[PDB]
């Protein structure tokens, strides 16, 4: 196989394995979980975490 | 936003009862200002969607990009095994229906569509 | 020249932002929701890939007939896109690749012109049915 | 001389528009060429044979190259190629050859079995031979588009088998373009007259069928696979494979003997013959016993007077969404079998 038929493979694979990602939906009845969403995926949060 | 509605409503109810009509205008389209409550009970980016996409429901450049070929018998058979519930009555019609070279030009086909 | 992982992310992003629920599934109907949201490296411009676009809908409409189509489906098919089949596709996988697009092409080309096809058959059968009612008539 | 002048103006007839008035095209007109038929896509065989190692072609353990060298240089059967056509440099030209220059091409077809020699020992047929063959080789689609365009405005289908069959065994051989060419054209001309609806359709494919097998032995590249795929594609492949099949129309129209009264659709099966189809019109139409032996289910649009005990799904294999419109027509016992018998 050439290199770009290798790749083309694990990509196949990759993909294979990739699954939808599992982050509800913000919700937006309520203010409060709003702001809660908001702040819980601010990325420096993350960071200082 | 865009003429077409996809990336319209991703801001179209992100950044904005009666405003959003300043986004309705952009299909040139003034309906009554209370229809515009009629869309919002829908409160929903795809409900959105997919009310407006069939209200928009409810054109030479695609027949020039089908032109990919047309003799008489090729489109006598293309035509007729496409078709749905023909006789083969009209056919007979269309094989006759205006230069009778045996070639059709799809742009005068588009005139005759209405 | 391969999708990446960023591909992959705003991908996620976009069919999380599309299928409401976590359901896994959309309705054939949807995908195009899909593709023209779609942004970044894999967008795709209205004004210059109609063609492409169009082609792009049919083929997910055909992979089940009127099915349900899910995320792997699309993932693969824009994979499949994405990529140059003749350098990165074994020679049994290019042909059947090549004659899968061939066969979209030409179908979704008549699909456009049995609309076409539609139209006429209404005003011809219009017109032949009262002059089959005349020929009652005649009776 | 005549034949011999008939060849110099095959060899000149590309130098006739250089020699007149400039852009004279638009000033003078010479009608196209009429062609009504679309050859099998892809085309059937191979359109020629390369030559093994052409010596005019300038690309290109060593004593078997040379024997391999001259083997194929053996095989290769370098007078069956206009050898000057091949060997000119490739840096439009048009052809003026008029319909009623390529009609003396039957002529020469028969003097290629003139004997008389003249005082100089030049017989007719050999030289008849000579520029038939050249003419053959060289462009095989001028030298026969008149004939395959003139059979389908009329009924000779059987002088244009006669003349083709004359030709084979005078000259003995088809060069593999000639053959290939013909070969095309003559299914291209079975499938044009399948669809389009003519008086002589079914009488001028049995005549191409009764000698498309003298030219199919010519034919180098022509595999199994590749045919039954092409026929498949157009639409075709019933009437040229005898390994073909066709899910039948599953019901049949039928009118009656007066015009827009109530036809009738009755069902088609796997093992129903025309007679079962004829009880029910008779049954359903309400003739009289008496009057039983006069009535045939003919097929206007093809002109085909149905035998009693033929099945139908032979006859309409397509199974498309237009149903098969038959007639019940009326005539004298006598004539129907006539007809019938003629059609079997």
């Amino acid at each position: 196989l050439t290199v770009d038929q290798r790749r083309w493979e694990d990509l196949k694979s990759r993909l294979k394995i990739a699954q939808p990602l599992h982050l509800p939906p913000r919700p937006d009845n309520d203010g409060f979980r709003a702001k809660m969403y908001d702040i819980t995926q601010h990325p420096f949060f993350k960071r200082t975490i | 936003l865009t003429e077409e509605q996809i990336a319209e409503f991703k801001e179209a109810f992100s950044l904005f009862t009666k405003e959003l009509g300043t986004v309705m205008r952009s299909l040139g389209q003034n309906p009554t200002e209370a229809e515009l409550q009629d869309m919002i009970n829908e409160v929903d980016f795809p409900e959105f969607l997919t009310m407006m996409a069939r209200k928009m429901k409810d054109e030479i450049r695609e027949a020039f990009r089908v032109f990919d070929k047309i003799s008489a018998a090729e489109l006598r058979h293309v035509m007729t095994n496409l078709g749905e519930k023909l006789t083969d009555e009209e056919v007979d019609e269309m094989i006759r229906e205006i230069d009778g070279d045996g070639q059709v030009n799809y742009e005068e086909f588009v005139q005759m569509m209405t | 020249q391969l999708l990446s992982y960023n591909d992959l992310r705003h991908f996620q992003i976009i069919w999380n932002m599309v299928d409401d629920k976590r359901e896994g599934v959309i309705p054939t109907f949807r995908v195009k929701f899909l593709l023209r949201l779609l942004r970044g490296r894999l967008e795709v411009d209205l004004d210059k890939d109609k063609l492409l676009f169009k082609h792009m809908c049919y083929e997910m409409e055909r992979l089940h007939n009127g099915g349900d189509v899910t995320f792997h489906d699309v993932l693969s098919m824009l994979s499949y896109r994405s990529v140059d089949i003749r350098k990165s596709l074994q020679l049994e996988e290019l042909l059947a690749r090549e004659q899968l697009e061939y066969t979209i092409e030409e179908e979704v080309a008549k699909q456009t012109i049995r609309m076409w096809l539609k139209k006429c058959l209404k005003r011809i059968r219009a017109k032949q049915q009262q002059s089959c009612s005349i020929i009652h008539s005649l009776r | 001389n005549a034949v011999l002048k008939f060849h110099t103006l095959w060899r000149f007839r590309y130098q006739v528009w250089p020699r007149m008035e400039e852009g004279a095209q638009q000033i003078f007109k010479i009608p196209p060429p009429s062609i009504n038929f679309t050859l099998p896509s892809p085309v059937l065989g191979m359109p020629s044979v390369p030559m093994f190692d052409p010596p005019w072609v300038p690309q290109c353990n060593l004593q078997q190259e040379e024997e391999k060298k001259r083997l194929g240089r053996e095989a290769s059967l370098i007078t069956a190629i206009p050898i000057t056509q091949e060997a000119c440099y490739e840096p439009p030209p048009q052809a003026v050859f008029p319909a009623c220059i390529c009609a003396a091409v039957l002529p020469i077809v028969h003097l290629m079995e003139d004997g008389e020699v003249r005082e100089d020992g030049v017989a007719v047929s050999a030289v008849a031979q000579q520029v038939l063959w050249n003419c053959l080789i060289e462009d095989p689609s001028t030298v026969l588009r008149h004939f395959l365009e003139k059979l389908t405005i009329s009924n000779r289908q059987d002088e244009l088998m006669y003349m083709l069959r004359k030709l084979l065994l005078n000259i003995g051989d088809f060069p593999a373009q000639t053959s290939h060419i013909l070969f095309n054209y003559l299914v291209g001309l079975i499938m044009y007259f399948v669809r389009t609806p003519c008086e002589w359709g079914m009488d001028a494919i049995s005549a191409t069928l009764t000698f498309l097998w003298e030219v199919v032995g010519y034919v180098e590249g022509l595999f199994f696979k590749d045919l039954k795929q092409t026929m498949k594609k157009e639409q075709c492949e019933v009437k040229l494979l005898v390994t073909a099949s066709m899910p039948g129309t599953k019901t049949l129209v039928v009118h009656g003997q007066n015009e827009c009264d109530i036809p009738t659709q009755l069902p088609v099966h796997e093992d129903t013959q025309f007679e079962a189809l004829l009880k029910e019109c008779l049954e359903f139409f309400n003739i009289p016993e008496s009057q039983s032996t006069h009535y045939f289910l003919m097929d206007k649009r093809w002109n085909l007077i149905h035998y009693n005990k033929t099945y139908v799904r032979d006859i309409y294999p397509f199974r498309r969404s237009v149903s098969p419109q038959l007639n019940l027509v009326h005539m004298h016992p006598e004539k129907g079998q006539e007809l019938i018998q003629k059609q079997v």
